[PDB]
């Protein structure tokens, strides 16, 4: 809070970390496209896709 | 070094050479695998492989005489070869054994025979000859159902139901006076050999050979035969061309040429005046290629074909050669064009100029049965130094320039990306 009770720091302080996270999220989208990459995507039968393939 | 017709219901042609040493006779027909339909194909390799059997050519050595014969899309050839002082044996031969007996050739036991030893010849082609049946693919899915499809060679299913009867079928319907020239070439003079006929009677049949429904018609297209047991890729690509008998029909020739062909092992091919070798050699994306112009009576194709063991660099290998096409639409140069034409008259001069007699018989009765006459070869030669760069941009932008292509290939053509991709390239979007 900053304080005893919802108030005005509590209201500027959430407004900072508002505008922050959004960047972080950006950053662990990146880390979850590295994590795709290796073995690319899955299809909607459950075996291997490596015989035909499209760009 | 001039050919001369004469008619007589027999069209007689002779290209007489007086230094030669040998004499070539023969009699070629206008009809070819482009003729016969899917039940009934290979029936002209089985009758070339009947003159070439073992007691025709048993019967013809005892008198000192050659055969050879040739299957091609529009016609056939039976050659008869000689020493200069022995044509009219030739001729004699010619129609003893061919045009009116042929009852001891078409026999049970030559057929069976013949029909062996053919089968084995085109199971093996199938087998180990990759760059010539991808070729034969590629007009197969080029053509579909039209004529021009069918392979020379025949099929091994559609080869196996073959009997006498088809034989003799094909014979009535094909083997025709009007349907047919007697050719000369070699040390042999025309009135010789118009004399020789004239002494005798010397016709096959009459006429009226059947009509073709279909014309052909190119399909853009692809068809995918793969093999990953074999050690490299094999892949050709076409555009539709021009037929023979067309204005453009050495300007499609003119442009082939500027492209060429290589060898990546043999150092002065290395060395070629072509802009798209600076990219290919840096990273040897290919073993050799080389550009066709290939001209039939309906239709043709333009195009390459490639054989290649870096299987991981493939689209960058066709990325390239199309890109260096668009050029043609765009900005060929002039120096690029003289190049073509003096090497254009080199190939032509070394084709229509070798020392085979049997060469130029099917080269001379292939020309008469569709023009009536020859074109010479000092004729053909003002027509490729007249033509200039704005004739070659015009036939670029209206038979390459966003237009639909054919290819084929074996081998190891992972690599090989999807049609669209390939289709997209005949275009540059930044003109
Ligand atoms: C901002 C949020 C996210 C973004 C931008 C994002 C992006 C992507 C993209 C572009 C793909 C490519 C394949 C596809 O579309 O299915 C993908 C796949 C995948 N995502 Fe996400 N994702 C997000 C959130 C999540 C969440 C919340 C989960 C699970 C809790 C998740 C799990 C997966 C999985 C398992 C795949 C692979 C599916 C497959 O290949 O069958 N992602 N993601
Ligand atoms: C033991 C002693 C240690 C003491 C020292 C302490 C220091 C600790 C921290 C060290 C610093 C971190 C290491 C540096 C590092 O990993 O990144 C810097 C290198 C460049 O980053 P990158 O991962 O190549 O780019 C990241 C790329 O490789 C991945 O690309 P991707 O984002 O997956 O592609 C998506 C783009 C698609 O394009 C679009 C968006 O249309």
């Amino acid at each position: 809070w900053g304080g005893f009770s919802v108030s005005n720091p509590t209201i500027q302080r959430f407004f900072a970390l508002h505008y922050l996270v959004p960047f972080i999220i950006a950053a662990m989208v990146i880390m979850h496209l590295m994590a795709l990459h290796i073995h690319g995507s899955s299809n909607p039968l459950g075996i291997t896709g490596n015989l035909d393939r499209i760009p | 070094a001039e050919v001369t017709q004469l008619s007589n219901g027999i069209v007689v042609a002779t290209e007489h050479n007086p230094s030669a040493h040998t004499a070539s006779v023969g009699v070629v027909f206008g009809s070819g695998a482009a003729n016969e339909n899917p039940y009934n194909n290979g029936v002209s390799n089985l009758w070339k492989n009947i003159f070439l059997s073992k007691e025709n050519s048993a019967v013809a050595a005892k008198e000192g005489l050659a055969l050879s014969s040739n299957i091609s899309r529009d016609f056939q050839s039976y050659i008869v070869s000689s020493l200069p002082g022995s044509t009219d044996k030739s001729l004699d031969f010619l129609n003893q054994s061919f045009i009116q007996q042929k009852a001891n050739l078409l026999s049970s036991s030559n057929f069976e025979a013949t029909k062996k030893s053919v089968l084995k010849q085109v199971q093996d082609f199938e087998e180990n000859d990759h760059p010539n049946r991808v070729l034969e693919h590629l007009h197969s899915t080029a053509f579909q159902n039209t004529p021009l499809s069918l392979p020379t060679r025949g099929t091994l299913e559609s080869l196996e139901n073959l009997v006498v009867a088809d034989l003799e079928s094909f014979a009535n319907n094909h083997f025709l006076n009007s349907n047919a020239v007697v050719v000369g070439t070699g040390n042999i003079k025309h009135e010789d050999l118009v004399n020789s006929i004239e002494s005798k009677n010397l016709s096959l049949q009459t006429g009226t050979k059947p009509v073709l429904k279909k014309k052909a018609a190119f399909l853009g297209s692809e068809v995918r035969l793969r093999d990953d047991t074999l050690p490299k890729a094999w892949i050709s690509l076409a555009v539709e061309g021009e037929p023979v008998n067309s204005p453009n029909y050495f300007v499609a020739k003119l442009a082939a040429q500027i492209f060429g062909s290589y060898n990546a092992f043999e150092p002065a091919s290395r060395l070629q005046g072509i802009k798209l070798l600076d990219n290919i050699q840096e990273y040897q994306l290919c073993d050799n290629f080389n550009h066709f112009s290939l001209s039939y009576k309906d239709s043709g194709l333009w195009g390459f074909s490639t054989a290649t063991r870096n299987v991981t660099m493939i689209d960058d290998l066709i990325h390239f050669t199309l890109k260096q096409w668009n050029r043609l639409t765009i900005s060929v140069t002039d120096t690029e064009v003289e190049r073509a034409k003096s090497l254009l008259k080199l190939q032509l001069g070394q084709l229509y100029e070798s020392g085979n007699p049997v060469n130029d018989a099917n080269l001379l009765g292939a020309e008469v049965l569709i023009k009536g006459s020859k074109l010479s070869l000092g004729e053909a030669f003002k027509k490729i130094d007249a033509i200039t760069v704005k004739d070659v941009k015009a036939w670029a932008g209206k038979r390459l320039w966003d237009q639909d292509i054919a290819i084929a290939g074996t081998g190891q053509i992972e690599g090989l990306l999807d049609y669209m991709r390939i289709r997209s390239d005949m275009s540059m979007m930044r003109w």
